[PDB]
C-alpha cells in the first residue's frame, strides 16, 4: 500500500464548506475529459441547480447531449435532447465495451468512488500527481502505466490529465495541478450533495447542544441536591 | 413490590432540605477536583497497565508488521 | 385502569447509590426506538431487489427532503448501540449482576437476537462488502458434517448468494425489534420481582427511592450525550466506521484485498481466524458468546460486586485488553506478527473467565475467612 | 506555461530527507542495473523517498492556489 | 432523647440569600422559585426547537422526492 | 509471611473507608437470609446504619474522614456463629434425605 | 428582582407556563437561524451561491 | 415465574352458558397469528418494486415448493379474518358486550387499524384493482378544503400514485399486525 497525506482543502474544516467556484470549473473536466469511459449514473443536471449552475444554463447542456428515450408510436425508440430530469450520459452501455475498449481494464464508476477508497480525495489528487517514470527492475505490459499510490502499482490507466489540455470558461490556468484541485472537489460533491447543509445542522446542534447540557446537568443536580445534602444519625437507647 | 413490606428499620432519623433553599454546584471546584484525584488514585492501577501493554502491544504489532514487507537483503 | 402497571417506571423502587452506568441501562429503549424509528422511515423507499436496491439507497440520499441522513441516524446509531451493550455487560460483571440468573439468560438472547439481525443488516444495500461480508460468515456453517451443506443452500436459497438471499433477510430484519420490543418486557419483568442490583452488591432494600424525578432525567441526559455522540458522527465523521466499500455495488467477481465485517464483530471474528481448523474454531465462537450462561455457575466469592474485590478489577480490566485488542486485531489481516496474538488472545479470553476469576472468590475468602 | 508543482518538488528535493532517500535510491539502481538476474527493484527505496516527500509539498502547496 | 435531637448547619451548602436567620424569606422565594424554573422553561424551549426541526425530515420525507418534481412541470 | 497481607488486602477493597465491616458485604442467598433474620435487634440495627449511611457516600462517591475508618482488629465476626449455625443444619438436612 | 418579578407573572399559573414557551420560541425560531446563517456565511464569504448569485 | 399471568388463559374465571358465537372471538387471535405467519414467509420472495413487483408474485404462485398456496392461505385468510369480526362484533349488539366502555372503544381502533391495514393490502401485487382501488378511496380526501390537496400529494409521494406510493404501504402493512398484536 501507500498512504496519502493529508492535503487541506478549502473544506476539511469541521465548519468549513465547499468553494462552489471551484466545483464550477470541475464539471467541465468531467464532461471534456471523464465523461469518455467513466459512468456516474446516480447523477442528474438537475443536482448541479444551487450548486455550480444555474437552471436555463444547465439546461443548455441537456439540449447539447442526445438521450434515448421514449417508446415510438411505431414500437421503437429513438434519440432527444435531454432535460434537467435525465441522468448524465453514460459513456458505453454496458460494462463488457469499456474493458474492449481498455487493455481488458474496466473503468469504475465515480459517483461514491470517493467515500469508496481509504483517504478519499487526497487519494485521488496524489494519484493523477503520482505518475512517474517506473523504477529500474520493473517491467509492464502495454497498456499498463505506474502509479505508486494504486494497489500493485500496476494500473491500465492512461494519462488522462496534462498541463494544457483544455481551457476553462473563466480564464484560470488551465495546469495539472488546479484542474486536479477542482475535479476533487467536484467528487466529494458526488458522494455528499449535503455538505453545504451538513454543517448547518453540523452548527445548529452545538449551540443547541452545548446549551442544553448543563440545564439539563442542573435540572439534574436540582433534584438530586435534595440527596447530594442529606444527613443522618443513629439514636437508639 | 413497593414500599411498605421490604424490610424493618428501627432508631433512624433522616435530614434533608428543599431543593430551592441550596445552590445545586455548590463547592463543585472547590471540593469536587481533589475528589475527583482520590477517586483517580483508587482506580488506576488496576485499568492502566492492561491498556498501557495495549499501547505496545498496538505499537509493536505494527513495527514488526512494518519491517516484514520490507524485503531482506538477498 | 392499565396506570397501575406503569408504576414500574414511575413509582418504582430503587436505589440511591448509582451511577452514571445505569443511563445505559435505558438508552437501549432510546437507541431500539430511535432505530426502529429511523429504519421505519428509511425502508419507506428501500426496494428488495438487486438491481435496484443499491440504487434505492442512492434514492434516498440525493433526492429526498433531509433522508439522507436517516441513512446514519440508523446505521451509525447502530454502533452507538454496541458501544452501550458492552458497556452495559461488562458492567453485569463488575459489579455481579449476573447473580439474576434468570435474568441474565434473557441478556444473551437479545445479543445473539441482535448480533444475527445486524448481520442481516449491514447486507441489504450490496455494498461489495454486503456480499462477501454474508458468504464468509455464512459459509462457516457448511462446517458441520452431513447438514452443513444443506441448511446453508437451504438459506442461499440456492447454491449462493442472490436476490432470493437479499429478500429473505429484509423481512427477518425489519422484524426482530419487534421481537425484541417484546423480549425487553420480559426482560424488565424477571428483573420487576427483585430490582436492581448496586454497584456495591449489597441488598439495598432499605435505601429504595423514587423514579420520576430523578433516574428520568438522568437518564435523559444520558440520551443526551447518546444523542450528540450521535449527532456528531453523522454531522462530523459518517464514513467512521461504516467501511468505504460498502459503497460500491456488488459484484461476485471481485474481491477486495482485505476483506473484514463490520467493526464490533471482530473481537468474535478474530477467534475464530485464529484457529488454522474450520470447525476448530466455530464451536468456540459461540462459546465465546454462550460462556455469559455458564459464568454464573462461577460466582466463587460469597460477594457479589467489584468494587470490594481489588484482584478481581486487575483480572476485569485485563480481559477489557483482549476483547479491545481482538477487536484490532480482527480487524487487521492474516500475518505472522498478528497470527501470533490471536492465538495467544482468544486463549487468554476463555482463560481469563474460566480459571482466575472463579480462583479469586477461592482466594478472597481465604483471605478473609469464610 | 508552467506546472506550479514542479516549482514545489523541485525545492524539496533539497531538504533533508529527500537527499538522503534520493542517495539511498541511486545504490539501489546500481544494486540492480550492476546485477544480471534479480527479482528485485527500487519500489523498496522509492516509496520513502516520496513519503517523505508529498509532506512537506502538504504544508504550503495550496498557498499559490 | 427526642428532644436533645438537633438540626446541623447547611450554610456550607445552602444560597447566599438565606443564610442570615435573623431575617426572613418572601423576600427572596420568589426570585428563587423563579431562576430553577426559568431552567425548566429554557430546557422546555430548545427541546421544542429540535421536535419542529427533527419531525419536519422525516415528515419531509414522506412528502414527494425530488425525482418527482422534475417530471412534474415538464 | 501472611498476616501482613490480610490487612494488607483488607485496605486495598476499601469498605474500611465507609465505615463498613466484612459481614456486611456478603452475597444474600437463602441460607444467609435465614441467619439475618435470627439476628438481634440492639446488633441488627446496628447493621442497617453502617449500610444506610455507605450507600449515601457511594452515591456521591466520597468516603468518611480517616478517623471514622474501619480497623482490621475490630473487624468483628458477629455473623459468623450464626451462619455456620445454619449450614450445620443444611448438611443435615440434605444427608438424611439421602 | 427581575427573576422574581417574572416568577409571578409567568411561571407560575401552568395554563400561562405554557404560553410563554411557544411565543418565545417563535420568537427564538427568528433569531437562532439568522444567527447562524451569517455566521456561516460569515465563515465560507466568497463560497456560497449568494456571494456569485449577482454574475449570473 | 412469568407463571401467574398466563393465568388468565389458563384459570382464568368465566361463565357456563356460553354459545359457540364465541369461539370467534378468539379465533382472531389466530387468524391474525397464522396471517402473520404466513404473510411472513411470503413477504421473502415479494417485491416493493413496480417494475417486478407483479412478477414477485409471479415467482410464488409458479416456482416455489408449494407456496403458491401461501398467497391464498393469506389471501383469503383476510376475507375469514373479517367473516368473524361481522360475527364477533354484531354480537356485542345483540348481547349487550358495548356497556364495557373501556373496552368497547379498543374494538374500534382495531377495526380502523384493520380497515386502513387491508387498503394497503391489496393493493401491492398492482392488479389493475389494486391502482384504481388506491386511487378513488385516497382521491376523497381531496374531499377537505385548503388541506385535502396536500395530504393527498403527501401520501402519493408526487402528483399521483407511483413506485413511491407502494413501499410506503408495504412497510406500513407489514407492521401494524405487530401494533395490533
Ligand atoms: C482513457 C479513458 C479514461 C480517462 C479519460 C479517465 N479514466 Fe480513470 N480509469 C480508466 C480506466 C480504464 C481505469 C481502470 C483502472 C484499473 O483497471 O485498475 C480507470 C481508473 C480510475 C479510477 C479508479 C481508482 C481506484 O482507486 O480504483 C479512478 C478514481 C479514475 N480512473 C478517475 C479518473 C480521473 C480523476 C480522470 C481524469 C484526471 C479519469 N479517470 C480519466 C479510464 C479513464
Ligand atoms: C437492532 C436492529 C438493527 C440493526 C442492528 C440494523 C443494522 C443495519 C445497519 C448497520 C445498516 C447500515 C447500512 C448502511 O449504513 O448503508 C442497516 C440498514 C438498513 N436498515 Fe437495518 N438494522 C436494524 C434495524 C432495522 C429496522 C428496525 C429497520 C426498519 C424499521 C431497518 C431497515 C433497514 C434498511 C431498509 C436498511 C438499508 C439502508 C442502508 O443500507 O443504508 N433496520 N441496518
Ligand atoms: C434491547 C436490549 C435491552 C434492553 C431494552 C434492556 C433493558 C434494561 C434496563 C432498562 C435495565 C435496568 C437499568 C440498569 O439495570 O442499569 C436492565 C438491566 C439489566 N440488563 Fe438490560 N437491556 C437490554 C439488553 C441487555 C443485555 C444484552 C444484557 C446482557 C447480559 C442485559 C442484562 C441486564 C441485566 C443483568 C440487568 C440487571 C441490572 C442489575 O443487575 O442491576 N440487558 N436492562
Ligand atoms: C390484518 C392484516 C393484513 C391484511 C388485512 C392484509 C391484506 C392483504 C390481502 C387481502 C392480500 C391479498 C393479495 C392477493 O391476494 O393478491 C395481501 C397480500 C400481501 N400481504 Fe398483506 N395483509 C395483512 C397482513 C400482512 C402481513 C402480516 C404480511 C407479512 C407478514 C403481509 C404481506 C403481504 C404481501 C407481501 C402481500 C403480497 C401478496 C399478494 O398480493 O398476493 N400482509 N395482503
Amino acid at each position: 500500500e501507500l498512504h496519502p497525506p493529508s492535503y487541506p482543502w478549502s473544506h476539511r474544516g469541521l465548519l468549513s464548506s465547499l468553494d462552489h467556484t471551484s466545483i464550477r470549473r470541475g464539471f467541465q473536466v468531467y464532461k471534456q475529459v471523464c465523461s469518455s469511459c467513466h459512468s456516474m449514473d446516480y447523477v442528474a443536471y438537475r443536482h448541479l441547480v444551487g450548486v455550480c449552475y444555474t437552471e436555463d444554463e444547465a439546461k443548455a447542456l441537456a439540449e447539447e447531449v442526445e438521450v434515448q428515450d421514449g417508446p415510438n408510436e411505431d414500437g421503437e425508440m429513438f434519440m432527444r435532447p435531454g432535460k434537467l430530469s435525465d441522468y448524465f450520459p453514460k459513456p458505453y452501455p454496458n460494462p463488457e465495451a469499456a474493458r474492449a475498449a481498455n487493455n481488458g481494464a474496466l473503468p469504475p464508476d465515480l459517483s461514491y468512488i470517493v467515500r469508496a477508497r481509504h483517504g478519499g480525495e487526497d487519494y485521488v489528487f496524489s494519484l493523477l500527481t503520482g505518475y512517474c517514470e517506473p523504477p529500474t527492475g520493473v517491467s509492464l505490459r502495454e497498456g499498463l502505466y505506474f502509479n505508486p499510490y494504486f494497489p500493485g502499482q500496476a494500473i491500465g490507466m492512461a494519462p488522462p490529465i496534462y498541463n494544457e489540455v483544455l481551457e476553462f470558461d473563466d480564464g484560470t490556468p488551465a495546469t495539472m495541478s488546479q484542474v486536479a484541485k477542482d475535479v476533487c472537489t467536484f467528487l466529494r460533491w458526488a458522494a455528499e450533495p449535503e455538505h453545504d447543509h451538513r454543517k448547518r445542522m453540523g452548527l445548529k446542534m452545538l449551540l443547541m447542544m452545548g446549551l442544553l447540557l448543563p440545564l439539563v446537568y442542573a435540572m439534574k443536580r436540582h433534584k438530586w441536591s435534595v440527596l447530594k445534602s442529606r444527613k443522618l444519625a443513629y439514636r437508639p437507647p | 413490590r413497593q414500599f411498605g413490606h421490604l424490610t424493618r428499620v428501627r432508631h433512624v432519623i433522616t435530614y434533608s432540605l428543599s431543593p430551592f433553599e441550596q445552590r445545586a454546584f455548590p463547592h463543585y471546584f472547590s471540593k469536587g477536583i481533589p475528589n475527583v484525584l482520590r477517586r483517580t488514585r483508587a482506580c488506576i492501577l488496576r485499568v492502566a497497565p492492561p491498556f498501557v501493554a495495549f499501547y505496545l502491544v498496538y505499537t509493536w504489532g505494527t513495527q514488526e508488521f512494518e519491517k516484514s514487507k520490507r524485503k531482506n537483503p538477498a | 385502569l392499565m396506570k397501575i402497571v406503569n408504576n414500574a417506571f414511575i413509582d418504582l423502587p430503587a436505589p440511591s447509590n448509582i451511577s452514571s452506568w445505569w443511563n445505559f441501562g435505558s438508552l437501549l429503549g432510546i437507541c431500539l426506538i430511535l432505530q426502529i424509528l429511523t429504519g421505519l422511515f428509511l425502508a419507506m423507499h428501500y426496494t428488495s431487489d438487486t438491481t435496484t436496491a443499491f440504487s434505492s439507497v442512492t434514492h434516498i440520499c440525493r433526492d429526498v427532503n433531509y433522508g439522507w441522513i436517516i441513512r446514519y441516524m440508523h446505521a451509525n446509531g447502530a454502533s452507538m448501540f454496541f458501544i452501550c451493550l458492552y458497556m452495559h455487560v461488562g458492567r453485569g460483571l463488575y459489579y455481579g449482576s449476573y447473580t439474576f440468573l434468570e435474568t441474565w439468560n434473557i441478556g444473551v438472547i437479545l445479543l445473539l437476537t441482535v448480533m444475527a439481525t445486524a448481520f442481516m443488516g449491514y447486507v441489504l444495500p450490496w455494498g461489495q462488502m454486503s456480499f462477501w461480508g454474508a458468504t464468509v460468515i455464512t459459509n462457516l456453517l457448511s462446517a458441520i458434517p452431513y447438514i452443513g451443506t444443506n441448511l446453508v443452500e437451504w438459506i442461499w436459497g440456492g447454491f449462493s448468494v442472490d436476490k432470493a438471499t437479499l429478500t429473505r433477510f429484509f423481512a427477518f430484519h425489519f422484524i426482530l425489534p419487534f421481537i425484541i420490543m417484546a423480549i425487553a418486557m420480559v426482560h424488565l419483568l424477571f428483573l420487576h420481582e427483585t430490582g436492581s442490583n448496586n454497584p456495591t452488591g449489597i441488598s439495598s432494600d432499605v435505601d429504595k427511592i423514587p423514579f420520576h424525578p430523578y433516574y428520568t432525567i438522568k437518564d435523559i441526559l444520558g440520551a443526551l450525550l447518546l444523542i450528540l455522540a450521535l449527532m456528531l458522527l453523522v454531522l462530523f465523521a459518517p464514513d467512521l466506521l461504516g467501511d468505504p466499500d460498502n459503497y460500491t455495488p456488488a459484484n461476485p467477481l471481485n474481491t477486495p484485498p482485505h476483506i473484514k465485517p463490520e467493526w464490533y464483530f471482530l473481537f468474535a471474528y478474530a477467534i475464530l481466524r485464529s484457529i488454522p481448523n474450520k470447525l476448530g474454531g466455530v464451536l468456540a465462537l459461540a462459546f465465546s458468546i454462550l460462556i455469559l450462561a455458564l459464568i454464573p455457575l462461577l460466582h466463587t466469592s460469597k460477594q457479589r460486586s467489584m468494587m470490594f474485590r481489588p484482584l478481581s478489577q486487575c483480572l476485569f480490566w485485563a480481559l477489557v485488553a483482549d476483547l479491545l485488542t481482538l477487536t484490532w486485531i480482527g480487524g487487521q489481516p492474516v500475518e505472522h506478527p498478528y497470527i501470533t496474538i490471536g492465538q495467544l488472545a482468544s486463549v487468554l479470553y476463555f482463560l481469563l473467565i474460566l480459571v482466575l476469576m472463579p480462583t479469586a472468590g477461592t482466594i478472597e475468602n481465604k483471605l478473609l475467612k469464610w | 506555461l508552467v506546472d506550479p508543482l514542479t516549482t514545489v518538488r523541485e525545492q524539496c528535493e533539497q531538504l533533508e530527507k529527500c537527499v538522503k532517500a534520493r542517495e539511498r535510491l541511486e545504490l539501489c539502481d546500481e544494486r540492480v542495473s550492476s546485477r544480471s538476474q534479480t527479482e528485485e527493484d527500487c519500489t523498496e527505496e522509492l516509496l520513502d523517498f516520496l513519503h517523505a516527500r508529498d509532506h512537506c509539498v502538504a504544508h504550503k502547496l495550496f498557498n499559490s492556489l | 432523647s427526642h428532644t436533645d435531637i438537633k438540626v446541623p448547619d447547611f450554610s456550607d451548602y445552602r444560597r447566599p440569600e438565606v443564610l442570615d436567620s435573623t431575617k426572613s424569606s418572601k423576600e427572596s422565594s420568589e426570585a428563587r422559585k423563579g431562576f430553577s424554573y426559568l431552567v425548566t422553561a429554557t430546557t422546555t424551549v430548545g427541546v421544542a426547537y429540535a421536535a419542529k426541526n427533527v419531525v419536519s425530515q422525516f415528515v419531509s420525507s414522506m412528502s414527494a422526492s425530488a425525482d418527482v418534481l422534475a417530471m412534474s412541470k415538464i | 509471611w501472611l498476616e501482613g497481607i490480610r490487612k494488607w488486602y483488607y485496605n486495598a477493597a476499601g469498605f474500611n473507608k465507609l465505615g463498613l465491616m466484612r459481614d456486611d458485604t456478603i452475597h444474600e442467598n437463602d441460607d444467609v437470609k435465614e441467619a439475618i433474620r435470627r439476628l438481634p435487634e440492639n446488633l441488627y440495627d446496628d447493621r442497617v446504619f453502617r449500610i444506610k449511611r455507605a450507600l449515601d457516600l457511594s452515591m456521591r462517591q466520597q468516603i468518611l474522614p480517616k478517623e471514622q475508618w474501619t480497623k482490621y482488629e475490630e473487624d468483628k465476626s458477629y455473623l459468623e456463629p450464626y451462619l455456620k449455625e445454619v449450614i450445620r443444619e443444611r448438611k443435615e438436612r440434605e444427608e438424611w434425605a439421602k | 428582582t427581575l427573576t422574581a418579578r417574572l416568577y409571578s407573572l409567568l411561571f407560575r399559573r401552568t395554563s400561562t407556563f405554557a404560553l410563554t414557551i411557544v411565543v418565545g420560541a417563535l420568537f427564538f425560531e427568528r433569531a437562532f437561524d439568522q444567527g447562524a446563517d451569517a455566521i456561516y456565511e460569515h465563515i465560507n464569504e466568497g463560497k456560497l451561491w449568494k456571494h456569485i448569485k449577482h454574475k449570473y
